[PDB]
């Protein structure tokens, strides 16, 4: 009925949220339908500050909306890069054995965005397109989300697939629009060579009148890392400016991966795999006139890696330790090879 | 074995054209060579001079750069091929969050921040001792009469006109003008914070600078603020009546001739009877006719 | 004019901690002139050594009895010469052709110099320790002995960051570091300011001349003062210096018969009662 | 009998502290006595890396040896300040209704020490103290803590006392001894208001032949914080050389807290307690030549605290949210008047 938690979220590159969590079940003379009130405190190393009130209320047997306002501080883009001030409000409508859910939102949100890189280091953040994402922004934005995640387990996969459809609209300003594809497949009797593919691709269109009011670079799309194609650095891919990682407005990242269940007698019955894997994909500026030339240059310049590695999957978390070496790469492109330590809940 | 890439590619040479027409409707080029041999002058916005029709900047301190940046390299002002641009940032395009900066550059790019440029600028003239007198005295007293004036006196659209690279249409039509109307709402007061820590603005002015950090604007404090207020602007008349008996050039303009004309240049800019525009006009005329003589040194 | 002029002292003699109010015990010391007694005529003066009647939180004040309160010597000087009517032995009032000069060697003492004596009358942990936390338990009342003293040297250590900033070995690694980033600071504001005050006069005193002497007088007056008149008489020679403390032994040694004084009454002296009701007024 | 668990504990001045801890019961054919291993890996905002390998080995009914293997990483004084590497082992046997047990330890350990202030930031952590602390060092401790908890709760007290005393002699190069009261009583029939008072003095002496050999900054005594005398920040008591904290050679730290119960009548059933505190406390560097100017400069000169609050009483930690000023304070101290959020399971 208050529930004073802890724990960790597992952001994005390796890295990690430390959280603590209020909550109050409320009682049926203030309200009639079942609401659960939030309050996170966020701490980590990129964030700053962080305050996400929340406000879920059960509407239906399938249905839940979610107020959440939130006011964010962290760091973004990790050399010294950009820290972001993020404050607004958020109202989700989420509605409802395959998993299937679609979720619309509608989210305001005041944005700042500081160049914290610190000069003295000299062509890191201050290339033409960098000064200019500096300063405050005002954005609504609305969106969809559907999941049809049809896998007996998103812990420990086995069978199934997955389909991740997102909109976003930002009205007059972008319409960005995601698709994330999965599929496992195993071959033995003890489920023991785990074939899994994951696909993801997405496009941004700028839709603000003879191409003005350009699109941020924290909702521009970001390509590499441990949590995306392993064997690059984290906004290691796509095009750049000076050496800032200017994001794309369309993408493609295939993903392919076996897991072998570490044949040995004493240590058959637990997490760790043996995993080999091969990520790859690609990342461009494209021109907003055709979808014909956004496949076009979709295609014919990747960066790829393979490598071999040993894989835990943990109940909040699945370590990776992997060898990796890039087979094809861009020119301008942020290599990482060699051993690569791998955290967080994302993988593809 | 860093053999291990295979096929290393090119350099994937597709840039966003959205971007690139920002970066072009910020730029004002100054007229007169190489990429690695041309700077950015960053500043905070810009204004249409009436009566030439040059780009200036709207901050006496962003403008006194761009004049003196003309008067170095022999350059010409920009109209409001790889050449020394001028460019409308935001304050947060800094850790120092002050935007009188220099982007010297292309591949092996220096940031010279606003004190890093302070230093450079007064280092000029500490040859004679005489002209860092006056030189430390509008720096300190008609700049901080300057900043009151603009954060107080003057309202939330005649400060952000001068100090936010934000857009600006003037009629509420489109619900684009709407949201915009909000930032320029939401963002007046963090704008105005972050320009208290400019000239040590936060350190000789403590107490009207720790009042704006508050809501609900405390009642004891306004009375103490207008009593700062106005000995900062009899002072700064002082300045100004006294300013007037000098302003006699035997050559090139002097850094303190530019720094004068770029505190008249910006006063009267101001579109709302602020009490420094209402004295440069009427008992300054002779200080107004100067910063237009100088301001013809760099155009054409 | 009319008015009551709040200071740092006590009984009669102005506190170390502040160049301005010894400035300006200095300056109506000084205005005998009959033009000079004038602006001046008017001004009794209050050791009050509260900083709740500023409207800076800064206390060379000015009250007008009309609530006119101007702070800080600079500002309160400027505001005297202004209201002077207008119908060589002592403070001469500047004439029009050079009221910018004054004003411009006036406010450079008050933000290169005087931020160089609040390095030396807080941030000198020798120079504190020895002298100036003494002198807080003597001008406040008894609860808030401790708490103004705390922003005075967070105000010391932001003015002069960009300037100054086997353990018994390093520790005078970095004093000797820093007392070499302080005489090259001291050694550059003072010949600023000594090459353009010979523009004005070298026969008068001004009212820019009493707060670089009353900067000189704290200087080396204080615990550490004896390595900086010595590194002043190696670059300056010692002509100048014993000819800028004879005026300063000038200035002390000075009757006090033109300065009439008051006790700070019961809405000032910054009491238990009159510093939580300025607290209320404050918020309320 | 392996038991995989996680936390993040979230402590004060806004870390993580998140860990991760394998065991193994092992069974009795290659020991006889019950053997108990870990193995934790600790991530937090100050710690960069942290295994902490443990070894817990029931002797008797009434002792635990306890061969404690570990290596850290972790940043020290917040500003931006030092991070310390710190590796080695630790061999403690602990021995043994009032809560009775000795505690000996020896602990070999290397520790390094990086200045990672970043010298842009131009005065901290860069003193002539400072300085001379930086570098690495093997240092072997022994120790002894004896705890005479007498309370009935050590997560909700009530009654009862504590006493802990801990001493550590680093042989040849100092000795540090620590005691630690409590005493919580209460008067009314609901254990209503609930007096408590909390008194902490130490004494830091240097053996090490006419005062050479300093004593590190990290085993100093540090004074201020909210898990500590509330008022100040954390490192913001005792002597300083420029900015920094450089710890002092003994110290006293009183407190005194009453918790009134909220009284209203729905929630007077919570662990949500009115809280108003008196802190204070001397931090002195002595020197070492009597016992007696030890306790002269130790009661003449104080810095001391009250304030109002409210406090939540968790089973793992103590949310504390006071509004405190500074009564008394030295010249020097680095004052956190105004409201304060305070978390953690020491408060003194």
């Amino acid at each position: 009925t208050f529930t004073a938690k802890t724990g960790t979220n597992f952001g994005n590159d390796n890295d990690a949220e430390a959280y603590l969590q209020f909550e109050k079940l409320i009682d049926k003379k203030y309200l009639k339908l079942p609401t659960r009130v939030n309050l996170e405190i966020l701490r980590g190393t990129k964030i700053h500050s962080s305050f996400l009130f929340n406000s879920y209320s059960s509407l239906s047997p399938q249905s839940i909306l979610n107020l959440k306002v939130f006011s964010q501080f962290y760091n973004w883009n990790t050399n010294k890069g950009l820290d972001i001030g993020q404050r607004g409000a958020r109202l989700s409508l989420r509605y409802e054995s395959p998993t299937l859910f679609h979720e619309w939102f509608l989210e305001t949100c005041w944005r700042s965005t500081k160049i914290c890189s610190q000069g003295t280091s000299a062509p890191y953040m201050y290339s033409g397109t960098m000064l200019s994402q500096a300063g405050d922004q005002l954005r609504t934005i609305l969106g969809h989300t559907f999941v049809l995640d049809k896998r007996d387990h998103i812990m420990c996969p086995t069978k199934g697939s997955m389909l991740k459809w997102s909109n976003e609209l930002s009205p007059g300003k972008h319409l960005k629009t995601q698709l994330e594809l999965n599929s496992v497949k195993s071959w033995m009797n003890d489920d023991f060579i785990t074939f899994s593919t994951t696909i993801k691709t997405g496009y941004l269109k700028n839709l603000s009148s003879q191409q003005s009011l350009p699109v941020h670079i924290c909702d521009k799309f970001q390509s590499g890392g441990p949590s995306d194609i392993r064997g690059f650095q984290t906004f290691g891919l796509g095009p750049r400016d000076l050496y800032d990682a200017v994001g794309g407005d369309a993408f493609v990242s295939y993903g392919l991966s076996v897991f072998s269940r570490l044949p040995w007698k004493k240590v058959e019955k637990s997490n760790f795999r043996l995993h080999w894997f091969f990520n790859g994909g690609k990342l461009v500026n494209h021109d907003n006139t055709s979808l014909g030339n956004c496949i076009g240059q979709l295609s014919k310049e990747h960066s790829t890696s393979t490598g071999i590695g040993l894989v835990l999957r943990h109940p909040m978390a699945r370590f990776e330790l992997n060898f990796t070496l890039p087979i094809t790469a861009h020119e301008n492109d942020l290599i990482r090879k060699g051993f690569q330590f791998g955290l967080g809940l994302a993988f593809l | 074995f860093d053999t291990f890439p295979l096929q290393t590619y090119a350099a994937q040479t597709d840039k966003d054209e959205a971007v690139a027409l920002e970066i072009q409707r910020r730029s004002y080029t100054f007229t007169e060579l190489t990429v690695e041999g041309t700077y950015k002058l960053g500043v905070y916005n810009v204004f249409l001079e009436a009566n030439t029709g040059a780009a200036l900047a709207t901050d006496p301190w962003c403008l006194f750069v761009q004049l003196a940046l003309c008067q170095k390299n022999g350059l010409v002002l920009p109209t409001h091929t790889c050449n020394h641009e001028m460019l409308v940032l935001s304050r947060l395009s800094n850790p120092d969050e002050a935007l009188p900066i220099l982007v010297e550059g292309y591949k092996k790019r220096i940031i010279r921040s606003t004190v890093a440029i302070s230093e450079i600028m007064r280092s000029r003239i500490l040859d004679d001792a005489e002209q860092l007198m006056y030189y430390t005295l509008l720096d300190t007293v008609l700049y901080d009469c300057w900043i009151t004036q603009i954060i107080f006196c003057a309202s939330d659209a005649q400060f952000m006109e001068l100090y936010s690279c934000q857009k600006l249409s003037g009629s509420i039509v489109t619900p684009l003008d709407v949201e915009n109307s909000l930032l320029q709402k939401l963002s007046a007061k963090s704008l105005k914070i972050s320009l208290t820590k400019r000239n040590k603005f936060q350190f000789r002015h403590r107490e009207i600078v720790k009042s704006m950090q508050g809501v609900y604007h405390n009642h004891h404090n306004s009375v103490n603020q207008e009593q700062v207020l106005n000995v900062l602007f009899e002072n700064s008349k002082q300045v100004l009546l006294g300013l007037k008996d000098m302003l006699k050039s035997d050559g090139q303009p002097t850094y303190l001739h530019l720094k004068i004309a770029s505190y008249i240049l910006c006063i009267t800019n101001v579109k709302e009877p602020i009490k420094l525009k209402t004295f440069v006009e009427n008992e300054c005329k002779e200080l107004v006719q100067f910063a237009q003589d100088t301001l013809k040194n760099f155009v054409q | 004019v009319k008015g009551s002029v709040h200071l740092w002292g006590k009984d009669g003699e102005a506190s170390l901690i502040s160049v301005d109010s010894i400035a300006l015990v200095w300056f109506i010391k000084l205005c005998t002139s009959e033009e000079a007694k004038s602006m001046v005529a008017g001004l009794q003066i209050v050791f009050s050594n509260n900083t709740d009647l500023s409207s800076d939180g800064k206390l060379p004040v000015l009250i007008l009895d009309n609530g006119t309160k101007v702070s800080g010597y600079v500002n309160i000087v400027q505001f005297l010469h202004k209201n002077i009517c207008t119908s060589e032995e002592d403070l001469a009032i500047v004439g029009k052709k050079d009221r910018l000069l004054e004003y411009s060697l006036l406010n450079y003492v008050d933000v290169e110099i005087s931020r160089l004596t609040d390095y030396q009358l807080f941030l000198n942990t020798k120079n504190y320790n020895e002298y100036t936390k003494k002198l807080f338990s003597k001008l406040l009342y008894f609860p808030m002995w401790y708490n103004t003293p705390l922003q005075l040297r967070s105000q010391a250590r932001e003015n002069c960051e960009e300037i100054i900033g086997k353990i018994k070995g390093k520790q005078e690694l970095q004093q000797v570091k820093y007392n070499l980033q302080f005489d090259n600071r001291l050694q550059s504001c003072v010949s600023n300011w000594l090459a353009a005050r010979k523009k004005l006069d070298d026969s008068v005193i001004l009212s820019s001349d009493l707060l670089f002497l009353a900067n000189l007088y704290v200087q080396l007056g204080l615990p550490d003062g004896n390595r900086i008149r010595s590194k002043l008489e190696q670059t300056f020679g010692s002509e100048l210096l014993n000819s800028m403390s004879n005026k300063i032994d000038d200035f002390v040694h000075r009757p006090s018969n033109n300065l009439e004084q008051r006790d700070p009454q019961f809405r000032e002296q910054g009491n238990v009662v009159m510093s939580l009701y300025n607290l209320a007024c404050k918020y309320i």
